[PDB]
DNA sequence: GGTCGGTCACCGACC
DNA sequence: GGTCGGTGACCGACC
């Protein structure tokens, strides 16, 4: 969907930062440890 | 959430009651103190074990009930997956009870809860929202049609985002990083590496949590699609008088009427009624998958005979979705409009 | 409190209107956005200075109007004597301007008040209540029916005593003894029993009006029965012997008998609870004429099935006969033609 | 009539014994107060 | 009738 | 315990 939160929040970023591929990254790592 | 059948003994205004649900338009007619209300109530109190009227569980047993006994079951759709709900309310022995179950692909009952509290807590994970989200936007009880659209811009956020966000996940997200910068902090080459993580993890923090950012952006991006329904709706039912959108400092909601602005409150009776319908089924619309139900009891009396008419035609056209809406009214003139029904007197279903 | 006369323009969604209030029953009736209400919180507003549905005064100027000022002109009569007052609201200039005169028989208008605190100061002390227990007993909004029933007991209370009481005289009254009492205690043979004799039965009626656990709660119970007593009456013709009505402030406030069955207002169906609003309505009505004699219900038979529609009319009905100002406001023509006296407003301006 | 006054003096009679005298010492006051 | 200022009375405090 | 201090309500005058 349109609407999914975090597909809105990695183009939130992209609009506001150079450095969101590291930041992204560090973003999946902790949903991950949060999925397990 | 997909509602699939409800069985009531002896709850509220209620005798005995057994009820499948399906996917399309239902009205439940009935006169008043038959149980109409009380009938939607019950689901209430089958999910998240409160209801609207009464503050005290045992309040909600039927009192001419002869064993002071109120059972509620209820089985529901979500995702895929297949839930069941079973309570008893004793009010003699102030006994209160409750499970869930889920219903797998084989037939047998694998359970996820027992009693109340954590029934409870486990339909707000796999629903999503708490018990104000759904009153509020797809569960609309008797005399609080208008509570979201009057709303201050605070809570209609906080609607907005848990209806499209998961607690859970950013409660444990928020914790878990916080626990990585208390741990980079614990600390104390090596030092200067780990004050520049304390400081990525610091900006993904402030961008996530902060009121105040992507919360702000996001409730815009969610009311944006809302109200692009609602808008459209609206032109509809006004004939392009109306206009709807949502403005933090000017304190809500705020309608334009042949362009002048106006705060929700200043409308009137029907207009409200009217405006929160389309911006309730709007909201429905846009969240369909998460939200699978629509219920509103009792809105369309505000109404003169133009608007109720109007109101209804736009509603029959929801027809068509795969979504159990279920419309309560006393009122013939707009009932008679539907096609499926469901009448309820004293306490029962009839004929 | 009986209204006269009430001319109204750019008040919320009105345009111009000149009312002239009559005995017994009007219907006030037109569709969604008429300006039904919008001339009840007219009566509202000049009288207290406050809306229903905006905390802000300049919000109530029409924003169509061209000049951006909302004039009101409200006569009544209270007590044998007329008042008028007139207020104008500028939501361009951010100014509002009230005052008050009393009519004197001669027609020369006398100058009470000046300014909308003044105004607000002066009609509480001629009218005898604040502005909520105006809004929860006789003058009843749109939305708002039930807001006595369900209410917390302490405001309950708070609310029915205030229509027969004075808070200006009983004010003055305990300053004025407290005063005498101080003066014979600084005026410290036979004399001084008769100087602190005095003083004594000063402080014996002193310790009986103002401990609030003396007459004040004795006075709200007599008050109380005698409303419920009509109360329970009107419930007896409406719903043949089902329904019963009482006040406790252990349980929690009104509490209603289901054929014997306890069961707190608030559990009351929507058509139940304004069945039953509408009865304690009429008797605070009734209760309280000579010092509110008008009754103005809005939006108030909307979540009521057919039955208890025709049911409530016809009760309503058997008010025609008294001398008073009373007015339904309804959009809903079935209704309102139960009735025969019909005000009809369309596009906030009265028609036919 | 269910006047506040009009109860007390009622009400007094019934649990005070030196209310006559009572009552009188409120008409003076409740007139001092009409007056201003 | 509105406003603004003066005074006196009363509770608080420290003497 | 009595005296000194400050603040709060009523009143008359002036706009
Ligand atoms: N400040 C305002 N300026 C102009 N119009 C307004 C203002 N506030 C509200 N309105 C509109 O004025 C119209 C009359 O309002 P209102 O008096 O509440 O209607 P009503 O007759 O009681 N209708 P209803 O309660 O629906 O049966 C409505 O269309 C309002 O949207
Ligand atoms: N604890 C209770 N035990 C038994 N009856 C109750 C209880 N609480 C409420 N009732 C009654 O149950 C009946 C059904 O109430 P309700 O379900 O809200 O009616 P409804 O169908 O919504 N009528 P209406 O709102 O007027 O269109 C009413 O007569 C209530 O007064
Ligand atoms: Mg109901
Ligand atoms: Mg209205």
């Amino acid at each position: 969907d349109k609407l999914d939160y975090f597909e809105l929040f990695k183009e939130y970023l992209k609009k506001r930062e150079e450095n969101h591929e590291k930041l992204l990254k560090i973003l999946d790592e902790l949903l991950d440890e949060v999925k397990k | 959430m997909r509602p699939e059948r409800l069985t009531v003994r002896n709850f509220l205004g209620l005798k005995n009651v057994d009820i499948e649900f399906q996917s399309g338009i239902t009205v439940v007619e009935g006169p008043n103190g038959a149980g109409k209300s009380s009938l939607f109530e019950a689901i209430s109190f089958a999910l998240f074990g409160n209801g609207i009227r009464y503050p005290n569980s045992y309040d909600y047993v039927n009192r001419n009930a002869v064993d002071g006994t109120a059972r509620l079951v209820f089985q529901f759709e979500r995702g895929g997956k297949r839930y069941e709900i079973i309570r008893e309310i004793n009010a003699l022995q102030r006994k209160h009870n409750a499970k869930l179950s889920e219903i797998l692909e084989n037939g047998k009952k694998a359970a996820i809860a027992a009693k109340p509290t954590s029934v409870k807590q486990e339909v707000e994970k796999i629903l999503g929202i708490e018990h104000r989200t759904f009153i509020r936007t797809v569960f609309l009880p008797q005399g609080e049609i208008d509570k979201l659209l009057i709303s201050p811009p605070s809570e209609i956020t906080e609607i907005i985002s848990d209806v499209f966000q998961s607690k859970e996940t950013l409660e444990k997200l928020e914790k878990l990083l916080k626990e990585k910068m208390k741990k980079l902090e614990n600390e104390i080459k090596k030092l200067k590496e780990m004050s520049d993580e304390y400081n990525n993890l610091d900006l993904l923090r402030k961008y996530l949590f902060d009121k105040s950012n992507f919360s702000r952006y996001f409730t815009g991006r969610v009311l944006e699609a809302v109200l692009k329904r609602t808008k459209a709706y609206l032109d509809i039912l006004t004939n392009g008088r109306f206009d709807i959108d949502f403005d933090d400092e000017k304190g809500g909601f705020i309608i334009k009427d042949w362009g002048i602005e106006r705060p929700a409150r200043g409308l009137s009776g029907g207009e409200r009624a009217l405006i929160s319908i389309s911006l309730a089924m709007s909201l429905a619309e846009v969240a369909s998958g998460r939200l699978d139900a629509f219920f509103i009891d009792e809105g369309f009396s505000s109404l003169d005979t133009e608007n109720k008419e109007k109101i209804a035609s736009v509603l029959k056209e929801l027809e068509r979705l795969n979504k159990v809406i279920v419309f309560i009214t006393h009122d013939r003139e707009f009932s008679e409009a539907f096609d499926r029904k469901l009448r309820i007197t004293g306490g029962v279903v009839v004929n």
